[PDB]
């Protein structure tokens, strides 16, 4: 048997687009008013974002169409991601050990997936 | 600093 939990999960970035028309992406972001990075702290079952197959918990939020979000707050991604339209191109990219400093308790194991004790 | 948004 070959366990997918058993392989690297890829840390390049990656490009997702969701066609979403005019509901909500289905996924939460956490960040600072700093602009310490924008994280997926959850993903919606059988939302646009999980649909996707192509997002998950503690990818960090590069740029959504075009636009960098690398230095954004909180507040200003939600709004870029709300307003993005019916097709929502987003640059992702696998941050674990920087989103396992929100989340109590959490800690990156050495498959590179995030767990919590 | 921190803050989380439903998109």
């Amino acid at each position: 048997p070959e366990f997918l939990g058993e392989e690297d999960i890829p840390r390049e970035p990656r490009r997702i687009v969701i066609h979403r028309g005019s509901t909500g992406l289905g996924f939460n972001i956490v960040g600072t008013e700093d602009g310490e990075g924008i994280f997926i702290s959850f993903i919606l079952a059988g939302g646009p974002a999980d649909l996707s197959g192509e997002l998950r918990k503690g990818d960090q939020i590069l740029s959504v169409n075009g636009v960098d979000l690398r230095n954004a707050s909180h507040e200003q991604a939600a709004i870029a991601l709300k307003n993005a339209g019916q097709t929502v191109t987003i640059i992702a990219q696998y941050k674990p050990e920087e989103y396992s400093r929100f989340e109590a308790n959490s800690r990156v194991d050495s498959s590179g997936r995030i767990v919590t004790d | 600093n921190y803050k989380q948004f439903s998109v």
